[PDB]
């Protein structure tokens, strides 16, 4: 394994002197709007594209069903 | 998106508009794996580091 | 003592790509010789009783 | 950047290219490949 | 850091949720990803109106 | 070391014990470990169909039938084996996103 | 296909001789120096050899070292010829294996040199690499610590010698002041350097009145012509530590020296600058030379000796003639006493036939020298940065007009002023040092 | 560099040392199951043709 | 075309600008330099620019790395304090790494290869 | 970009035209006496000292078994006393003269030399006749030299290459006269006697196959005056017993073949290739003088290996495959030796090995013309540089004399060299190097060497 020059000093706790599913109820809220606001541009670009274009075919699909409908 | 309106597609009958989508979306899909990749990812790296 | 000669090693040895040619026209050749010899053995030690014999003998 | 970010950075030049009796010991495999379909098929007197 | 210790709980996380996705589609949805005219025995003679592979 | 000694166990101690992993990955690293399990769960699931399935016209979908309603757990292994290949496929196609997104195929 | 005639006979119709043959100088060529307006002084040499040699003298070396750079010089022998302001270090290597040169870097006492031999129709681009390598080189931090390993490898190697570790010590016990800094130091002394550390040395070392370019087969008006714009130099003189002759004793203990070695020096008045004391210390030399090996295989017997290695070191301003022998362990105390002896019997008188074989030994030596072309383009640079000008001619002259009532009264008065004296080895077998420098007393 | 301390051989007229101060043109290989050509025999071999 | 190139070249730099504004605008929450995003196993002239560094900026370095990757695995940003010191755009490997490629650039003219391969781990 | 420092000069191999060069340099005079000793002198118009000898077309070759190591026996025994002088008399003489002996001996060829001052070419002319015609050969000499070489035969004291070298040429030219060593067995030397030097001295020593070659500050008429007093008396050769009827007699041959020396303990791993080269007439022996300076050579105590223009110094400098390594390129009169020597150690070994195969056969396929322009360079100007020492310029000569029959001038040596290019080194390169037999020599720690037929399948590619 490599060699990795390095000036730390590093502290761990046991797991046994720690909670282990109680700060979760507390950052619940925060996580998901900093989840949010990390990829909202992403998530709004790809739903724009996809239900923009899903929906002008489907018009023009109906459009086209009643163009040859006597 | 792209990817994705072809699945969609995919499922569709042939119909003069879902022909011509699906031809853009196949453009599309070509020019993003060809010519995106490669120049928009150059660019970016002389913007990073250049 | 016996030895391969220069001008035909410089022809038909020297490169792989005229080497696997030459390969495979002689394998063409030996599987045709080999095909002739074991069927004509094998039609003149059965002579008579094929099928062909019956049919050219009611000609 | 094996590949465009070789070509992008000025490192192919006219130089460490192949040479033409590299690519033409290179492009004699086209006669191997062509012969030993050939000889896989035995498409006989089928040239038009 | 070491996978063994800390990268297995981590994927059994995962792989129950996949196992519930699939508990669900197996038991309550079995049907719902497929096509109705698979349920029908093969005819060389007639075709269905619409031809389409899995999705 | 008790896995020193044995050369199966030391391979398995390497690469599935010991094996150093960097500590920042997020939930969109699972995609392997999942299609892994797909794939076991698909040769399971098939193995067991093909003892009730014949692969001849004019047997094919009536075998199927005597699976479905016959063999005892029968349905659950037809329908686990067929959604299951919609769920590796759902698993592998995520996994291909993630590493078109991240880059993760360039050198090495 | 390619040429086919055989080499007994001779070329086809295509082997012409067109260049006709140029006719000879009517005299043998003169050493022509002069000075550029930047004040580094340029000295050339013509030659009929095909061979230019062109090297660049700079005042340092060993003697222009402080405790903090220590081993510079040694260092500055591996890092020249690298990334210079306008080339990398490809380039220059190319540049010089394109027209088939070499370069060196050498280091001594009281100067480096820096040379590029090359044919004589490549001198314009031996002069512009030498120059451009010399002056406006970078002393990068990455290959300065990539040359530092092979450095440390070429002093461990040099210091296996036990003659080059006596020589080092000698000049440590006789000299005061730069001439007794040591220039092949132990390799754990530059295990702190950086390029800042050479950097330091060469500013220190780096100015116009403490460089000189010397060429043979050079034309000298051509030379000053083209080194006008490459050679003009900026920087200050830094201080010298003028060395000074006071003698002493000291030791070396080596724990597995198969051998033991005793050196025996003396100071040599006036240094290079004289030119009949250098005459008369160089048949000193020769005169202790007892075993030289002018045959081969020939198995010359002495009975407690070795080896016995003389030399004569001619710095600015003093010098050091002695000699250095071997010997048993446990006949150390009779080599000391076979060495003084030696030089005593020299100071009773030498005998004509003596003297004339010493005379044409240090004939042979200063002719031999100055054979080839860097060879004479190197003694050239060393007699210009040491005196200021190339006094072969007179050197070859004093060594002819000695007397042998000449060299007796300079063995006499060398014997009066206080020696040198060093020992190597597991040292397990020892006279007295006060009764060591009591017998030419 | 010399043999003597980079090799380190033994002292002595041993068989290898012999050979290692001193080799032989007169080189003997077994023979019991191919038996040499003539020295120094040119050509092209004939093995490729079998 | 040079005339709408010369045109381009401003243009060029207001986009260089605002990408650089805004990547170490993301760069600074993890403490980050632009020149650690350079891998030396993705790229050998890293691998080997990297190489010429003194042992100290290679120390700063690697702590400045696993601290982010300790912040990445925390969810977490730097400080307010801390973040308003950092200087993404402070250069340690610009110069090295541009006379590596220049170094590879003139030996590639030549026909010459680089003197240093891909780094391997088997 | 400087001004001054970024003119004349640039990294791009061009070929360069050493005309000019030929315009000043000196003309060989040769004068053949009635005896048919060769004199040949070449003046250089300032030189002071004086380079001289007897070059003799003998050696290891031209032995027998019988008396094999008596060629270099006679070096040990001739300086020991002559009788006209003794030794302590030729020490006084020799050292008053201000110059040094020295001899050398070959597998074909030998030379005793002496590097003197002007003033003493008389002296050294007749000094050299005296050791050469006039020696003692005592017995008790002969005693005081062989136990010397005995405890030195013992004690295995012999250079690594040296050793490496012998075990190549002994398994290379088995059975033939090239693939003895010049020292000899133990057991030669071990019944070695004054008669034997005698009869090898009468047999080979003799007018047509001795030239007294001077170089540096020389007249030619005095030393042809001089000659013929001294060397005047040697015997003339028979036309049954020339050099020509002993070569047709005892032909050289090659034999592709394997050979390690395997030692417990040792630390380096020296290996030496080669396959078979040309002789000394044969006229591509100019083009293999061009492919051995494009492999080149290097040793570790350089910096600057990285940088070279040679693809195999390159290699094994940037992988650090050899400590040191060199291309060598040996020619007799009959045959040839070419290929690569080369230390390393015992985890380096095949790596060395597969660089040094590799690169040997892809000078076949592919060759580009600046790398035959820079070797072409390289070789004249390495030329030029043996001009410069006069001891080269003698050894130069009395070697020309003897191997081709003639002095070849500069002007036809720079012209055949200018002759070569791509083509002829792609095709000198196809005749001995592609799908050839070869010969391999190791010695040290040579476990890992890889065996004959590694070897053997590396000389060809299948690819192509
Ligand atoms: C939709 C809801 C998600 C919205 C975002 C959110 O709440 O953040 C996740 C939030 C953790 O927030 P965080 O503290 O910032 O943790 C970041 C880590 O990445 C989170 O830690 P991790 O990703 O390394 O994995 C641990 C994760 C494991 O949990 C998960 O992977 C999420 C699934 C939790 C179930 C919630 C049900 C809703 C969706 C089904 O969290 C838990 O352990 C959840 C608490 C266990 C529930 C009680 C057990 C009995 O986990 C929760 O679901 C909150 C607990 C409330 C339970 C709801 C019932
Ligand atoms: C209701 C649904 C909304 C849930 C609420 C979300 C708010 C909280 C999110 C969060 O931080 O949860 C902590 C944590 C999520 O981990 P994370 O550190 O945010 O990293 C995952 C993100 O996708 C981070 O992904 P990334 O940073 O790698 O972004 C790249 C990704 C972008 O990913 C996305 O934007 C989501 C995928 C859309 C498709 O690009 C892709 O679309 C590649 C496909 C990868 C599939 C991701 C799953 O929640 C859990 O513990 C969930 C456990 C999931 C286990 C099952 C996995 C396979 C099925
Ligand atoms: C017969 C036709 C073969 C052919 O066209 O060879 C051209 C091609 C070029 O060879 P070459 O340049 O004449 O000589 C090799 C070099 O000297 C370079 O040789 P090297 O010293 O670097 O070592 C390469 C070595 C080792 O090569 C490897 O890396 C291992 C090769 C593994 C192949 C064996 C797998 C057997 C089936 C298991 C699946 O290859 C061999 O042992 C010879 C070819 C192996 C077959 O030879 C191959 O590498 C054969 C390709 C494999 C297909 C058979
Ligand atoms: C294509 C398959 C290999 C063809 C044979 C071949 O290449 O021969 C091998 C060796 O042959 C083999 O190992 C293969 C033998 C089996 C052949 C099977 C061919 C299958 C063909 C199927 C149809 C396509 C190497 O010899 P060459 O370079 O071609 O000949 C010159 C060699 N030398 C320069 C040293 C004189
Ligand atoms: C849901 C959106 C798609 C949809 O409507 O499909 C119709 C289809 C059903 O069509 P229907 O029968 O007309 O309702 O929906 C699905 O079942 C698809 C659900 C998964 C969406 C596809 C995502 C993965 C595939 C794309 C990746 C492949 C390339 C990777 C490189
Ligand atoms: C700059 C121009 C290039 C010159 C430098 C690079 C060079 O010389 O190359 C050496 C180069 C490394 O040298 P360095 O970059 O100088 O360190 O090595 C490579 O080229 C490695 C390339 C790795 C990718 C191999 C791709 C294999 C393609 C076929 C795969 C087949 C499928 C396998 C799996 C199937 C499933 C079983
Ligand atoms: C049955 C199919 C597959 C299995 C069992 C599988 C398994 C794995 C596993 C276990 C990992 C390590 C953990 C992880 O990153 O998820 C991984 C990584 C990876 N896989 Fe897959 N994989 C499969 C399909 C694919 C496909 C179809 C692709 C691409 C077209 C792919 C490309 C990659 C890449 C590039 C990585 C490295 C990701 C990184 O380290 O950033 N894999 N694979
Ligand atoms: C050793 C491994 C496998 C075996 C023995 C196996 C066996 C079978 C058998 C016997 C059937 C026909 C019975 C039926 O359709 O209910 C079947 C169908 C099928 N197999 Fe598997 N399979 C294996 C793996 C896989 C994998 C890896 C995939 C997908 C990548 C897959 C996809 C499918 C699908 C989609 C069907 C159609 C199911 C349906 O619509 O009813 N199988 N398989
Ligand atoms: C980025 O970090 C990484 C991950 O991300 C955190 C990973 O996930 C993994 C890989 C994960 C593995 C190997 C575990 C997932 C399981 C797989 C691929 C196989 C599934 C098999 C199962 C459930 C049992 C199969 C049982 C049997 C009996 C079959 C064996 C057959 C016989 C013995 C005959 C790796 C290496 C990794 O580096
Ligand atoms: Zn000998």
């Amino acid at each position: 394994r490599q060699n990795i020059p390095l000036r730390e000093i590093l502290y761990q706790l046991s797991p046994y002197q720690q909670d282990v599913i109680r700060q979760t109820f507390t950052n619940a809220p925060k996580t998901f709007l900093r989840f949010f606001k990390e990829k909202g541009v992403g998530l709004a670009t790809f739903g724009v594209l996809f239900f923009g274009i899903k929906g002008y075919t489907e018009h023009e699909m109906h459009q086209e069903r009643l163009a040859e409908r006597y | 998106a792209d990817v994705l309106l072809l699945t969609w597609l995919g499922g569709n009958e042939i119909t003069p508009i879902t022909s011509f989508v699906g031809q853009c979306c196949t453009a599309y899909l070509f020019f993003y794996l060809l010519v995106c990749q490669p120049l928009v990812g150059y660019l970016e790296t002389q913007f990073a580091h250049g | 003592v016996m030895r391969l000669s220069e001008a035909l090693y410089q022809t038909f040895f020297k490169r792989s790509t005229v080497y696997i040619p030459m390969l495979l026209v002689g394998a063409y050749f030996s599987n045709e010789a080999i095909d002739y010899a074991v069927d004509k053995m094998w039609t003149t030690r059965n002579k008579g009783k094929l099928f062909s014999d019956i049919i050219a003998e009611r000609t | 950047p094996i590949g465009v970010w070789s070509v992008f950075q000025g490192y192919v030049t006219p130089a460490r290219l192949p040479s033409i009796q590299t690519l033409t010991r290179v492009g004699a495999w086209g006669g191997v490949v062509v012969v030993g379909g050939l000889y896989m098929v035995q498409p006989w007197d089928w040239l038009a | 850091i070491s996978f063994g210790s800390y990268f297995g709980a981590k994927d059994l996380v995962g792989a129950l949720f996949l196992a519930l996705v699939f508990s669900i589609l197996v038991f309550f949805y079995p049907d719902l990803l497929g096509h109705p005219d698979n349920l029908i025995p093969a005819n060389p003679y007639s075709t269905p109106q619409h031809i389409v592979p899995e999705w | 070391r008790m896995h020193n000694k044995i050369q199966l166990l030391s391979v398995l101690n390497t690469h599935l014990v010991a094996y150093p992993t960097p500590m920042n990955l997020n939930y969109s690293w699972n995609g392997g470990s999942l299609a892994g399990m797909m794939l076991a769960s698909q040769m399971l699931t098939g193995i067991l169909l093909a003892m009730h399935y014949v692969g001849h016209v004019d047997y094919a979908f009536a075998s199927v039938q005597h699976l479905m309603t016959d063999v005892p757990s029968g349905m659950i292994l037809r329908y686990a084996h067929a959604n299951g290949a919609s769920l590796f496929f759902i698993v592998v196609y995520l996994h291909v996103l993630r590493g078109m997104y991240y880059g993760s195929g360039a050198q090495p | 296909g390619g040429g086919r005639v055989e080499v007994p006979l001779s070329e086809k119709l295509p082997a012409v001789t067109e260049p006709p043959r140029t006719s000879t100088p009517a005299t043998k060529p003169i050493v022509q120096t002069s000075s550029l307006r930047s004040g580094v002084k340029v000295a050339s040499i013509n030659t009929v050899s095909p061979i230019s040699s062109l090297v660049l003298f700079v005042e340092g070396g060993a003697a222009a070292e402080t405790p903090a750079t220590a081993g510079a010089s040694k260092v500055l022998e591996v890092a020249a010829f690298k990334a210079t302001a306008n080339r990398s270090t490809f380039r220059l290597t190319r540049e010089l294996e394109k027209i088939g040169a070499t370069s060196f870097a050498r280091a001594g006492r009281d100067h480096v040199a820096f040379g590029v031999d090359a044919t004589r129709l490549n001198q314009l681009e031996a002069l512009e690499i030498l120059a451009d390598a010399v002056v406006n080189a970078r002393y990068t931090y990455w290959e300065v610590r990539d040359s530092l390993d092979a450095v440390k490898e070429q002093l461990a190697a040099q210091l296996r010698n036990p003659l080059t570790a006596v020589n080092e010590v000698l000049h440590r016990t006789a000299f005061e002041g730069g001439l007794g800094h040591s220039l092949v130091v132990d390799p754990s002394v530059v295990d702190g350097f950086t390029n800042e550390t050479l950097k330091e040395y060469v500013h220190s070392i780096m100015a116009p009145s403490r460089v000189v370019l010397a060429a043979s087969g050079v034309d000298h008006a051509e030379l000053t012509a083209l080194a006008t714009p490459l050679l003009n130099l900026h920087g200050n003189a830094h201080p010298a530590p003028q060395s000074r002759y006071v003698g002493g004793a000291m030791n070396i203990i080596a724990p597995t020296s198969s051998l033991t070695y005793v050196g025996l020096a003396f100071e040599a008045k006036g240094g290079a600058g004289d030119i009949k004391s250098s005459a008369a210390a160089s048949v000193v030399k020769a005169l202790l030379d007892e075993a030289r090996p002018t045959m081969p295989y020939q198995r010359k017997e002495h009975e407690v000796f070795t080896s016995v290695n003389p030399f004569a070191f001619a710095y600015k301003g003093t010098g050091l003639v002695g000699v250095v022998a071997s010997g048993a362990p446990g006949k150390a105390g009779k080599v000391v006493d076979a060495l003084t002896a030696k030089v005593q019997s020299l100071a009773k008188g030498v005998t004509d036939v003596q003297l004339a074989t010493a005379k044409n030994m240090a004939l042979g030596e200063l002719r031999a020298s100055v054979a080839t072309a860097p060879g004479l383009a190197a003694a050239v640079g060393s007699s210009v940065l040491a005196t200021g000008k190339f006094s072969a001619n007179e050197v070859a002259a004093a060594l002819s007009g000695l007397t042998a009532a000449d060299v007796t009264s300079y063995v006499n008065a060398m014997i009066k002023t206080a020696p040198t004296f060093v020992t190597y080895g597991n040292l397990s077998s020892l006279p007295r040092v006060d009764s060591i420098a009591k017998r030419f007393a | 560099s010399d043999a003597v301390e980079v090799f380190k051989p033994e002292t002595g007229l041993t068989p290898t040392n012999r050979l290692s101060m001193a080799p032989t043109p007169y080189i003997k290989y077994d023979e019991h199951n191919h038996k040499r050509f003539p020295p120094g025999t040119e050509g092209r071999p004939f093995a490729y043709f079998v | 075309t040079s005339l709408l190139k010369q045109v381009a070249l401003p243009v060029f730099n207001s986009l260089a600008t605002t990408y650089r504004s805004v990547v170490g605008a993301k760069l600074a929450k993890y403490g980050l330099r632009f020149d650690d995003l350079q891998d030396p196993l993705k790229d050998e002239d890293v691998a080997e620019a990297l190489r010429r560094l003194p042992p100290d900026v290679v120390v700063a370095r690697n702590c400045r790395l696993r601290r982010a990757l300790d912040l990445s695995c925390k969810h977490e940003a730097l400080p307010k304090d801390l973040l308003e010191k950092q200087t993404p755009e402070l250069s340690y490997l610009q110069d090295v790494l541009n006379e590596v490629r220049a170094e590879r650039r003139e030996r590639a003219q030549l026909g010459a290869p680089a003197p240093y391969t891909r780094i391997y781990y088997d | 970009d400087a001004n001054p420092f970024l003119r004349f000069s640039n990294p791009r191999p061009s070929p360069i035209d050493h005309t000019p060069l030929l315009s000043t340099l000196p003309e060989t005079r040769i004068t053949t006496l009635p005896n048919g000793l060769r004199v040949a002198t070449e003046a250089i118009p300032f030189a002071e000292t004086t380079t001289l000898g007897i070059w003799i077309n003998s050696g290891s070759r031209f032995e027998t078994d019988a008396n094999n190591g008596v060629a270099h026996f006679l070096e040990h025994i001739l300086f020991k006393g002559t009788k006209n002088r003794s030794v302590k008399e030729l020490e006084v003489e020799v050292e008053n003269m201000g110059g040094q002996l020295n001899a050398y001996t070959g597998r074909e060829q030998t030379c005793y030399y002496a590097k003197v001052m002007g003033k003493d070419v008389g002296k050294a002319v007749n000094i050299l006749s005296d050791i050469l015609l006039n020696s003692n050969l005592d017995a008790r000499a002969i005693d005081k030299e062989r136990d010397v070489i005995l405890r030195e035969m013992e004690e295995v004291n012999k250079q690594t290459s040296e050793l490496v070298f012998d075990h190549l040429h002994a398994t290379a030219f088995q059975y033939s006269p090239l693939g003895r060593t010049i020292l000899g067995p133990v057991e030669n030397i071990k019944s070695i006697n004054r008669d034997q030097l005698v009869e090898y001295m009468k047999t080979h020593y003799r007018g047509p196959r001795m030239v007294l070659a001077a170089a540096g500050a020389v007249n030619h008429d005095e030393l042809v005056k001089l000659a013929s007093d001294a060397f005047g008396s040697v015997p003339d050769e028979d036309a049954a017993t020339s050099v020509r009827s002993l070569l047709v007699k005892e032909p050289s041959r090659f034999t592709g073949s394997y050979v390690h020396d395997r030692f417990p303990d040792a630390s380096e791993c020296c290996m030496a290739v080669a396959f078979k080269g040309a002789s000394w007439t044969d006229p591509d022996s100019i083009p293999l003088m061009v492919m051995q300076t494009m492999l080149g050579g290097w040793d570790k105590n350089s910096t600057v290996g990285k940088h070279s223009s040679s693809a195999l110094v390159q290699t094994v400098a940037t992988e650090g495959l050899a400590d040191a390594f060199m291309a060598f390129n040996t020619n007799y009169h009959d045959t040839g030796l070419f290929g690569v020597y080369g230390v390393t150690d015992r985890d380096r070994s095949e790596d060395f090995a597969y660089a040094i195969m590799s690169n040997l056969t892809r000078m076949c396929f592919e060759v580009r013309d600046a790398d035959v322009a820079r070797a072409k360079n390289q070789l004249k100007a390495s030329l030029m540089f043996f001009q410069d020492s006069t001891h080269h310029v003698a050894e130069s000569i009395g070697r020309e004399l003897l191997v081709y029959g003639r002095r070849i001038p500069k002007a036809e040596m720079f012209a055949r060299i200018d002759a070569v290019d791509a083509n002829a080194i792609r095709a000198v390169a196809d005749r001995f190097i592609y799908d050839q037999d070869m010969a391999v020599a190791s010695a040290g720690d040579v476990q890992f060497v890889p065996d004959y037929n590694w070897f053997r399948r590396r000389s060809y590619w299948l690819r192509y």
